[PDB]
C-alpha cells in the first residue's frame, strides 16, 4: 500500500495532471485570448461566433477626466485611397494617389484622440525646448540645434531648431526643423533621425518630401492624433520615398 | 534602422518628478543622482531610495540570516580568511544530515540552517509587504504582489513545507553557491529523475515562454518605437498605430494576435506559471510520487530504447551474489 | 474576416523575393516566397516525422522517438531507418525555421515597421543549430545530435549533462541559467507593473509614466524606464541562448573533464593553494 | 583551462542518448606511457628439481614451484614493488628465511591477497588479473591510497602543500572536494562506502508511488545518503576517468537491464572487492607496519578504484602477466 494511491489504479498526480491542463486551457481560451480581443473586433464583413469570442467590455477611467471602455465598436470611415490588385479574397491593395499624404499602407495613423497628452498634473507632455526651459541636453550629447538635415537623396532639407522632449519620461521624442524654402517648420522623431556630430541624416524620406510632412495645430504642443500622422508619414516614406522601395529588395 | 531602440542618442536632463503617495513621503531619503553611460541605455537617474517600516525589518531579518550562513561558512575553513575567500563557492550551511525527523535538529547538525531559514523566510514576508504597500500608496493594482508571492511560495516549499510533508528536516535546500547546486541532483535523483516529473516540464515550458515572449514582446515594442509603442499606458486607453503594426505583425505571423494590454497579461500569467507549477511539482514529489521516472512508465509515457552493448542483469539479484 | 483596422495597411510591397507573385493573404496569414517555402519544409517535415515514426515500436505521443544514426557513420548520410530520417527532418526544420524568420522580414517592411523580431528570432535558431549542426561537426558526427521526441530529447539533455559529472557547474550554463530565472522574472515585474497601472481597481483611475517609474524607484532604488524595459527584456532573454550557446559548444571540442573541476583555474592558484 | 580538439568519443547507449567516453588524445597518451612502464615479463624458466616446500625453510605460500621458478617470481616481486631497493628490501641478504624486516611478513599477506583477487574475483579482474605492480608501480607505497579521512595530494608520490596536509584544519573541504572530482559534497565516499560494508549505495525508490510505512518521518533514510552516493559515483567516475553514461543511462540510475552497460555490473563487483579486500587483508596489517605508515588513527593505508585504475576505465589499459605468472591466479 503506497500514499497517493487512489481506486482502480488513479494515483493522486494522475489527477493533479489533467486538473492541469484544465486550469491552463481555461486560462489560455477562455480568458487571455478573449482579452486578446478587445481592439480591432468585432471583424469586418450577428453571428453567435462574435458574442462568443469578446469579454464584458471594461472602462478606463482616465486621469485627466473621462473614460475609454473597451471592446467597443470603432468604424473606420475615413476615406482610404487604395484600389484592389485582384479579384480574390486574400490580395493586396495599393495606392492610387500619393500614399503619404494620403495616409495608406506604412504610412496610416490610427484614430486616435484630438487630444494632447498630459503630464501628472496637466501640463502638455511632449513640448519643444523653448517651452521646457528647465530641461536641458545632458551633459556631454550632440545638441543638433543648427545642424543641416540632409534627406535620402543626400540633399539638405532644413535645420534643426528644436528638440520636443517627453517631460513625464525625461526623452526627447522628435525634432523641429525648418522645411528650407517653405516658411514651415516640421517636425521628425528621433526613430529616424541618424544624430551625428555635425549634421542630421535621415533616410526615410527624401528631401524634398520633407514639404508635406503633417503640420501641428498649435506650433507649441502636439496632439495624440498628430504623433501619429507625423510618425506615420516618415515610417511611409521606408516603403514609398520611390519607386524601387516597394519592389523586392534582392 | 532606428539607433533609437540601441541606445538613446541624446539624454535630456530635467526637474527629477515626484509622484505623491498615501503615505511615507517623507521616508522617501536620498540625493538624486544620474549617470551619463546608465543614461545610453536606461533612465540616468538613481535614487532617491524609499525606506519605510518593512524595508528596513527585510534587510535586518535578511542580515541576520546572511550573518548566520557567512558565519558558519567562515567556521567551515576553521575561520582562516585566505581560505575562506578561496574556498567561497564550495562552502555551505547545510540542514540535519541525520534523521530526526520534524524535531529541532541540534546547532551542530542543521540547527544553525533552520535559524537562517526561518530568518531568510521573515525577510522575505517582509519584503513582499513593501512591495505589496507601494503598490497600494501609489495608487496601483497589486498584481506585482501576487506574483512575488508565488516566487515566496515556491522557495518555502523546497524550503521546508516539502520537508515537512515528508517529515525530515534532512530535505532542505542548503545555504551555499554550490552546495545549494548539489542538492538540486541530489534531489532529482532520489525522486526518480526530476525530467519525469511532469510539473518541471510545466515550470520549464512556462520559463521558456517568458524567453520567447519577453525575446518576443521586447523585440515588437522596439521595432515600433518609431510610433511611441513604449508609450503603453496610453496606448493601451487609446489605441494608436504602434499597437495596430504591433497586432497586424503577429497576426499576419502567427495568425492570431493580442492587445498591447493583454500581452502583458499573458507575459504576467507566464510569469506566474512557471512559479505554480514549480509548487505543484514539489508538494506531489515524496508525499504522493516516490520516482517521477518509474510513475511515467506506470502510466506508460516513459519512452524505450534498444540495447546497444548488451543489456546487464542486476547482479545483486542473481543466484550466488554476495551482500 | 479583417481587423477592424487592418484594411488600411493591406497593401502590396515589402517582400525580400518574388515581387507582387507571392504577395497576397490567406485568412489571416501573410504568405510571400518564404511563406510558401516554409510550408514546403513544413509538410516535408511533419511527413517525414509521421512516416518514420510509424516504423516507430510505439504511437504514443510522449515515447515516439526519431534518433539521428550512430556515432560510427560520422558526418556521411545514414540508412533512413538508422537515423536517415533524423537527418532528413534535421534539414527539414532548419529550412522551416530559417524561412519563417525571413517571412517575418517581409511582414515587417510591409509594415513599415523595425526588424526586430525576426532578428532576435535568430537567437533560437543558432542555437538550435549549435545543438544539431555546430557542435556535431566539431566532434565529426551527427550522432551527437538531440533525437526528436517528447521525452526522449530530455533524455538526451539528462545524459550529456551527465557526461560531465555535473553540468551545473559549467560556467557556460551558470550563466545561461541566470539570464533565464532573471528573465522569468523581469517579465513578471513589467507585465505585472503595466497591468497595475492601466487597472487600479475599485474603478480608481488609471495612472501615468510618472506613476510607473515612481514604483520601482520606490521599491529598489532605481526605475530603467519603459523604453528601456523592452530593450533590456530583448537583451536578458537573448542572453540566455548567447551566452549558453558557448557552454554547449565547449564540452566536448574544448573540455573533456567534468565541469566541476574547470574550477581549479581559481581552486588551484598556487598563491593559496 | 580549455583542452584543444579533437577530442575522441565513444558510444555507451542506443545512438540520440548522448551516452559514451569523451577522452582528451593528449591525455590518454599519457598515461598510456605512464602505464606503458609495466616490466615485460621475465623470460620463462622450465620446471626442474622439487617443490621449494622441503628445499627452502621458510615458503608457506609459494610452495609448490621448483626452485628455477621461485626464484622468476622473486625476480618480478622485485621489479614490481621495490625495483630501487633489491631483495635486501625484505630479507636479509644472508639470512633469506629470515622474516626480520616486516616486508617480508606483509608480502606474504599482499602474496594471497593478489591470489585471492585473481581466483575469486575474476567477477571484476578476469582474464586481466593483478600484480603487485598494478597497485605498487615500482615503489613499496603504492601511489594512490586512503585513510579514514580525506588526504592530498591523491598521488602521494608529490609533496603536500602545507593546506593539503590533513593537520591543516581549513583545508578540509577541499581535501574532500578533490576526492569527489572537484565537487562540494560534503561526504567522504571511502571510510562511507568503501571501507567496510556497513552502508547500502542505492538511494532511489524502486517503486512509482511512496510505500506506506518507510515514507514518513523518522521512517525515511535522509535526503544525504542520496548526496553521499552521488559522492561515490563523482568519486568512482574521476577513478576510472570516465563520466557517468560509461555505466548509467541517466534515464534512470536505479535501472539495470537495458538501461546499464555490462562496465556496470563489473563496478558493482569491484565494490564488493574493495571491501574484501580493505576488511581482510590491507586493514588488518596495522598491526605489522611501523607507527609511520599508519594513518592519524592508526589505520593501515587501504585501497579505492583509483589504486588499481589509478585513472583509466581498466587498470594499465588491461595489461596482463596473468598467465606469465600463473602462481599469482587462479589457484588451480
Ligand atoms: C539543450 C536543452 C534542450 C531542451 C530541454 C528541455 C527541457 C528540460 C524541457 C523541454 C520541454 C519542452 N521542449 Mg525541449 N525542445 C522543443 C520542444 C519542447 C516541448 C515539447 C516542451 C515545452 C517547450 C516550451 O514550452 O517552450 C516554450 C514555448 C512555448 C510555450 C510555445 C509553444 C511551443 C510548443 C509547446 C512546442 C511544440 C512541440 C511539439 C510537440 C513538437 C513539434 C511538433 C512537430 C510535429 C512539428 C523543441 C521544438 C526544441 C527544438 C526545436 O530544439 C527543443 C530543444 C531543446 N529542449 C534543447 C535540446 N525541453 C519541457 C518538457 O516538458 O518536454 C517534454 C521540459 O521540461
Ligand atoms: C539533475 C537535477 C535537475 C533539476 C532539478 C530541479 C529541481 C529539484 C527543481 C527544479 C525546478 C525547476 N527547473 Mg530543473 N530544470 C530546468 C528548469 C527548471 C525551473 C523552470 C524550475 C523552477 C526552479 C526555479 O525557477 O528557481 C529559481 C527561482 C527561485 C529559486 C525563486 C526565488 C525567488 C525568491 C522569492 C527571491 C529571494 C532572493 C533573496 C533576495 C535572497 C536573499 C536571501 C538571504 C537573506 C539569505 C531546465 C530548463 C532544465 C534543463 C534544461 O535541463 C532543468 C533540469 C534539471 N532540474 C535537472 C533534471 N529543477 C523546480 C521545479 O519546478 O520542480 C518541479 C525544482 O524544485
Ligand atoms: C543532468 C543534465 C542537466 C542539464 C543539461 C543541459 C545541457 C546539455 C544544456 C543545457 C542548456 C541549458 N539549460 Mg540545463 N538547466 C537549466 C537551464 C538551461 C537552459 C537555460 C539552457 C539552454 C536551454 C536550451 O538549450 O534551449 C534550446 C532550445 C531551442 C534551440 C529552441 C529552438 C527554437 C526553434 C528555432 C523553434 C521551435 C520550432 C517549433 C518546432 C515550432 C512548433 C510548431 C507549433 C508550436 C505551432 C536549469 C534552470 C536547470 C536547473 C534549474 O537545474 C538546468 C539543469 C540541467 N541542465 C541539468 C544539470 N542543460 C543548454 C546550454 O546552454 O548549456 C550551457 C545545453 O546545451
Ligand atoms: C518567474 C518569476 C520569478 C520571480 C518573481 C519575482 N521576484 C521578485 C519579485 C517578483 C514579482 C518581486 O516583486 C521582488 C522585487 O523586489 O522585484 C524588484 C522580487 C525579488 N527577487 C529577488 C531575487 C530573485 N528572484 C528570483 C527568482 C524569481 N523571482 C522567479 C524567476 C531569484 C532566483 C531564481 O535566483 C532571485 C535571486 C530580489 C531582487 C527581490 C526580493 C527582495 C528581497 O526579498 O530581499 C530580502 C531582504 C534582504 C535584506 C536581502 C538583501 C541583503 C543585501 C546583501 C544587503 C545586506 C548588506 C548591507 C547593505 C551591509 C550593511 C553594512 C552596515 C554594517 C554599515
Ligand atoms: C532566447 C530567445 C528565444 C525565443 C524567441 C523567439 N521564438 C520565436 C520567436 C522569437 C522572437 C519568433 O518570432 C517565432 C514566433 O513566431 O513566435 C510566436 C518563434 C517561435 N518559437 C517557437 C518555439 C520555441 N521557442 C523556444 C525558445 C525561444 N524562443 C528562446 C527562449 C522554444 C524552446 C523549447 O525553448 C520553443 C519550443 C515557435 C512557437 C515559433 C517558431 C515558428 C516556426 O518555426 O514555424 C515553422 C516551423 C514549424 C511551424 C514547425 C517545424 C516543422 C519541422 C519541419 C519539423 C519539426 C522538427 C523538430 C526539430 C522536432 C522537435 C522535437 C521536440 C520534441 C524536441
Ligand atoms: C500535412 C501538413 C501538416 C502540412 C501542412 C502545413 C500547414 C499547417 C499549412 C497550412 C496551409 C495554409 C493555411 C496556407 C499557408 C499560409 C501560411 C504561410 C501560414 C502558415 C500557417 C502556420 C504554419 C501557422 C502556424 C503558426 C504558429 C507557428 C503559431 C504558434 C503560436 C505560438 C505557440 C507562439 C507562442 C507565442 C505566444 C504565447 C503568444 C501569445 C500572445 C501573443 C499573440 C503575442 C504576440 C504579441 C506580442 C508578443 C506583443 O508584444 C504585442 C504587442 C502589442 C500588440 C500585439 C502584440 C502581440 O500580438
Ligand atoms: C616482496 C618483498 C620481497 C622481495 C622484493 C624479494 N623477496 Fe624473496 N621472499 C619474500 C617473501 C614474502 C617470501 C616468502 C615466500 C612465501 O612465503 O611463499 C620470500 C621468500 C624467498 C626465498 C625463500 C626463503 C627460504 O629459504 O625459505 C628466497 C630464496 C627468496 N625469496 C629469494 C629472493 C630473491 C632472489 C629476490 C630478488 C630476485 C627476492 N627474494 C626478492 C619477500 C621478497
Ligand atoms: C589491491 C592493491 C595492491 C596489490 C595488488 C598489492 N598491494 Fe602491496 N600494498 C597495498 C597497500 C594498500 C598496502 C598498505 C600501504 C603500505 O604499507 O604501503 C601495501 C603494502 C605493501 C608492502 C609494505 C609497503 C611499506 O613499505 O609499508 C609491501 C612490501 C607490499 N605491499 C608488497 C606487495 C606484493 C609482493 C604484492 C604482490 C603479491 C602486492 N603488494 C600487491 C596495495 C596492494
Ligand atoms: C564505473 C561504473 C559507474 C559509473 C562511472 C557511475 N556509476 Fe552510478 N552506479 C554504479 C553501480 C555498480 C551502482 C550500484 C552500486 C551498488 O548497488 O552497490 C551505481 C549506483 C548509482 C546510483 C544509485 C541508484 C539506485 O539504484 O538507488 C545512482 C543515483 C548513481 N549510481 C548515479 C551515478 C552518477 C551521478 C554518476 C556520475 C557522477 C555515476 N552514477 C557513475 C556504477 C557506476
Ligand atoms: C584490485 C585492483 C582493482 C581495484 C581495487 C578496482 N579495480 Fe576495476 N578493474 C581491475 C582489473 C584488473 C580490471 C580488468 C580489466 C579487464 O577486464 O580488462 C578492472 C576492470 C574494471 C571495469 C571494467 C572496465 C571495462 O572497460 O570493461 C570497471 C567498470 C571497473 N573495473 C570499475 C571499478 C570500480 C568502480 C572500482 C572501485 C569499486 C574498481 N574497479 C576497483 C582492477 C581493479
Ligand atoms: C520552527 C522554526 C524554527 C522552523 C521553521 C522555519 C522555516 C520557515 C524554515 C524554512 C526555511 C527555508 C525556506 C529555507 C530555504 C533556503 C533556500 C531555498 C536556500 C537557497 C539558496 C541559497 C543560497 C544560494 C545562498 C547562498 C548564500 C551565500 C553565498 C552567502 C550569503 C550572501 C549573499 C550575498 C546572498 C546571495 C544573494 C544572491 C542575489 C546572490
Ligand atoms: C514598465 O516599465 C518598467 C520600468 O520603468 C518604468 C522599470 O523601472 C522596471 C524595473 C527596473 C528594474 C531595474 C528592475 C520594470 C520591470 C518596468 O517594466
Ligand atoms: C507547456 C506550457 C503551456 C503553454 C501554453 C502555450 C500557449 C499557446 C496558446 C496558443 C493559442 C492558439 N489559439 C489561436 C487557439 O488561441
Ligand atoms: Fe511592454
Amino acid at each position: 500500500m503506497y500514499h497517493g494511491a487512489l481506486a482502480q489504479h488513479l494515483d493522486i498526480a494522475q489527477l493533479v495532471w489533467y486538473a492541469q491542463w484544465l486550469v491552463i486551457w481555461t486560462v489560455v481560451l477562455l480568458y487571455l485570448r478573449r482579452e486578446d480581443r478587445r481592439e480591432g473586433y468585432p471583424l469586418v464583413e450577428p453571428e453567435d461566433g462574435q458574442v462568443y469570442e469578446l469579454p464584458y467590455p471594461k472602462t478606463f477611467v482616465l486621469p485627466h477626466g473621462g473614460t475609454v471602455t473597451v471592446p467597443r465598436r470603432r468604424p473606420e470611415t475615413r476615406e482610404l485611397k487604395l484600389a484592389q490588385t485582384d479579384g480574390f479574397e486574400g490580395a493586396p491593395l495599393q495606392p492610387t494617389g500619393n500614399p503619404l499624404v494620403d495616409a495608406v499602407g506604412p504610412a496610416s495613423y490610427a484614430e486616435r484622440a484630438e487630444v494632447v497628452d498630459a503630464t501628472v498634473d496637466g501640463k502638455a507632455k511632449i513640448v519643444p525646448l523653448r517651452v521646457a526651459t528647465d530641461f536641458s541636453i545632458a551633459e556631454g550629447d550632440v545638441d543638433p540645434r543648427g545642424l543641416p538635415v540632409v534627406a535620402a537623396d543626400g540633399v539638405e532639407a532644413g535645420t534643426v531648431t528644436d528638440l520636443w522632449v517627453d517631460r513625464s519620461e525625461h526623452y526627447f521624442r522628435y525634432l523641429e526643423l525648418s522645411v528650407a524654402g517653405s516658411a514651415r517648420t516640421a517636425l521628425i522623431p528621433l526613430g529616424f533621425c541618424d544624430v551625428k556630430k555635425d549634421k542630421i541624416v535621415v533616410t526615410s524620406i527624401l528631401s524634398e518630401q520633407f514639404a508635406n510632412v503633417p503640420r501641428l495645430q498649435s506650433r507649441d504642443q502636439i496632439t495624440l492624433r498628430e504623433e501619429d500622422k507625423v510618425s506615420a508619414y516618415y515610417a511611409g516614406g521606408l516603403l514609398y520615398a520611390t519607386p524601387e522601395r516597394a519592389e523586392s529588395l534582392l | 534602422a532606428d539607433y533609437q531602440t540601441i541606445y538613446t542618442q541624446i539624454q535630456a536632463r530635467g526637474p527629477h518628478i515626484t509622484v505623491s503617495g498615501e503615505w511615507g513621503d517623507n521616508d522617501r531619503v536620498g540625493k538624486p543622482f544620474y549617470s551619463y553611460w546608465l543614461g545610453k541605455i536606461g533612465d540616468a537617474q538613481i535614487g532617491p531610495i524609499y525606506l519605510g517600516a518593512s524595508g528596513i525589518a527585510a534587510f535586518a531579518f535578511g542580515s541576520t540570516a546572511i550573518l548566520i550562513i557567512l558565519f558558519n561558512m567562515a567556521a567551515e575553513v576553521h575561520f582562516d580568511p585566505l581560505q575562506f575567500f578561496r574556498q567561497f563557492f564550495w562552502l555551505g550551511l547545510y540542514p540535519p544530515k541525520a534523521q530526526y525527523g520534524m524535531g529541532i535538529p541540534p546547532l551542530h547538525d542543521g540547527g544553525w540552517w533552520l535559524m537562517a531559514g526561518l530568518f531568510m523566510t521573515l525577510s522575505l514576508g517582509s519584503w513582499w509587504i513593501r512591495v505589496y504597500s507601494r503598490a497600494r500608496a501609489l495608487g496601483l493594482g497589486t498584481h506585482i504582489a501576487w506574483n512575488f508571492a508565488a516566487a515566496i511560495f515556491f522557495v518555502l516549499c523546497i524550503g521546508c513545507i516539502h520537508p515537512t510533508l515528508v517529515g525530515s528536516w534532512s530535505e532542505g535546500v542548503p545555504f551555499g553557491i554550490w552546495p545549494h547546486i548539489d542538492w538540486l541532483t541530489a534531489f532529482s535523483i532520489r525522486y526518480g529523475n526530476f525530467y519525469y516529473c511532469p510539473w518541471h516540464g510545466f515550470s520549464i515550458g512556462f520559463a521558456y515562454g517568458c524567453g520567447l515572449l519577453f525575446a518576443a514582446h521586447g523585440a515588437t515594442i522596439l521595432a515600433v518605437a518609431r510610433f511611441g509603442g513604449d508609450r503603453e499606458i496610453e496606448q493601451i486607453t487609446d489605441r494608436g498605430t504602434a499597437v495596430e503594426r504591433a497586432a497586424l505583425f503577429w497576426r499576419w505571423t502567427i495568425g492570431f494576435n493580442a492587445t498591447i494590454e493583454s500581452v502583458h497579461r499573458w507575459g504576467w500569467f507566464f510569469s506566474l506559471m512557471v512559479m505554480v507549477s514549480a509548487s505543484v511539482g514539489i508538494l506531489l514529489t515524496g508525499t504522493f510520487v516516490d520516482n517521477w521516472y518509474l510513475w511515467c512508465v506506470k502510466h506508460g509515457a516513459a519512452p524505450d530504447y534498444p540495447a546497444y552493448l548488451p543489456a546487464t542483469p542486476d547482479p545483486a539479484s542473481l543466484p550466488g551474489a554476495p551482500k | 474576416a479583417l481587423l477592424s483596422f487592418e484594411r488600411k495597411y493591406r497593401v502590396r510591397g515589402g517582400t525580400l523575393i518574388g515581387g507582387d507573385l507571392f504577395d497576397f493573404w490567406v485568412g489571416p496569414y501573410f504568405v510571400g516566397f518564404f511563406g510558401v517555402s516554409a510550408i514546403f519544409f513544413i509538410f516535408l517535415g511533419v511527413s517525414l516525422i509521421g512516416y518514420a515514426a510509424s516504423q516507430g515500436p510505439t504511437w504514443d505521443p510522449f515515447a515516439i522517438s526519431i534518433n539521428p544514426p550512430d556515432l560510427k557513420y560520422g558526418l556521411g548520410a545514414a540508412p533512413l531507418l538508422e537515423g536517415g530520417f533524423w537527418q532528413a527532418i534535421t534539414v527539414c526544420a532548419l529550412g522551416a525555421f530559417i524561412s519563417w524568420m525571413l517571412r517575418e522580414v517581409e511582414i515587417s517592411r510591409k509594415l513599415g515597421i523595425g526588424w526586430h523580431v525576426p532578428l532576435a528570432f535568430c537567437v533560437p535558431i543558432f542555437m538550435f543549430c549549435v545543438l544539431q549542426v555546430f557542435r556535431p561537426l566539431l566532434l565529426g558526427s551527427w550522432g551527437h545530435a538531440f533525437p526528436y521526441g517528447i521525452l526522449s530529447h530530455l533524455d538526451w539533455v539528462n545524459n550529456f549533462g551527465y557526461q560531465y559529472l555535473n553540468w551545473h557547474y559549467n560556467p557556460g550554463h551558470m550563466s545561461s541559467v541566470s539570464f533565464l530565472f532573471v528573465n522569468a522574472m523581469a517579465l513578471g515585474l513589467h507585465g505585472g507593473l503595466i497591468l497595475s497601472v492601466a487597472n487600479p481597481g475599485d474603478g480608481d483611475k488609471v495612472k501615468t509614466a510618472e506613476h510607473e517609474n515612481q514604483y520601482f524607484r520606490d521599491v529598489v532604488g532605481y526605475s530603467i524606464g519603459a523604453l528601456s524595459i523592452h530593450r533590456l527584456g530583448l537583451f536578458l532573454a537573448s542572453n540566455i541562448f548567447l551566452t549558453g550557446a558557448f557552454g554547449t559548444i565547449a564540452s566536448g571540442p574544448f573540455w573533456t573533464r567534468g565541469w566541476p573541476e574547470w574550477w581549479g583555474w581559481w581552486l588551484d592558484i598556487p598563491f593559496w593553494s | 583551462c580549455f583542452e584543444p580538439p579533437p577530442a575522441t568519443t565513444t558510444q555507451t547507449g542506443f545512438r540520440g542518448l548522448s551516452m559514451g567516453e569523451v577522452l582528451h588524445p593528449a591525455t590518454v597518451k599519457a598515461k598510456k606511457e605512464r602505464d606503458a612502464q609495466y616490466p615485460p615479463a621475465l623470460a620463462a624458466v622450465k620446471a626442474e628439481g622439487p617443490p621449494v616446500s622441503q628445499v627452502y625453510k621458510n615458503v608457506k605460500v609459494l610452495g609448490n614451484l621448483t626452485e628455477a621458478e621461485f626464484l622468476r617470481t622473486m625476480t618480478a616481486i622485485t621489479e614490481w614493488v621495490s625495483p630501487q631497493e633489491g631483495c635486501t628490501y625484505c630479507h636479509d641478504e644472508n639470512n633469506l628465511a629470515s622474516e626480520a624486516k616486516y616486508p617480508y611478513v606483509v608480502a606474504r599477506r599482499m602474496l594471497e591477497m593478489t591470489r585471492a583477487i585473481n581466483t575469486n574475483w575474476t567477477q571484476h579482474v578476469a582474464q586481466t588479473g593483478v600484480t603487485c605492480y598494478t597497485c605498487h608501480r615500482g615503489t613499496p607505497l603504492p601511489p594512490y591510497v586512503r585513510y579514514l579521512e580525506p588526504t592530498l595530494p591523491l598521488n602521494n608520490r608529490e609533496t603536500p602543500t602545507h593546506v593539503e596536509r590533513v593537520e591543516t584544519r581549513s583545508g578540509y573541504v577541499v581535501r574532500l572536494a578533490k576526492y569527489t572530482a572537484y565537487s562540494a559534497l560534503n561526504y567522504d565516499p571511502f571510510t562511507m562506502f568503501l571501507a567496510n560494508d556497513k552502508r547500502q549505495v542505492r538511494v532511489v525508490p524502486q517503486t512509482a508511488l511512496p510505500l506506506v510505512g518507510v515514507s514518513r518521518g523518522k521512517e525515511r533514510r535522509p535526503l544525504s545518503d542520496a548526496y553521499a552516493t552521488f559522492a561515490l559515483m563523482m568519486s568512482i567516475s574521476d577513478s576510472l576517468g570516465t563520466n557517468c553514461t560509461f555505466c548509467h543511462n541517466a534515464q534512470t540510475f536505479e535501472s539495470w537491464g537495458k538501461k546499464s552497460t555490462p562496465q556496470r555490473a563489473i563496478a558493482w563487483w569491484g565494490i564488493r572487492m574493495v571491501r574484501d579486500l580493505n576488511m581482510n587483508y590491507l586493514a588488518p596489517l596495522n598491526a605489522s607496519l611501523p607507527a609511520s605508515r599508519l594513518g592519524r588513527q592508526g589505520e593501515a593505508p587501504q585501497a579505492d578504484c583509483r589504486t588499481c585504475h589509478q585513472g583509466v576505465t581498466k587498470p594499465l589499459f588491461g595489461a596482463s602477466r596473468l598467465k606469465d605468472y600463473p602462481e599469482l591466479g587462479p589457484i588451480k
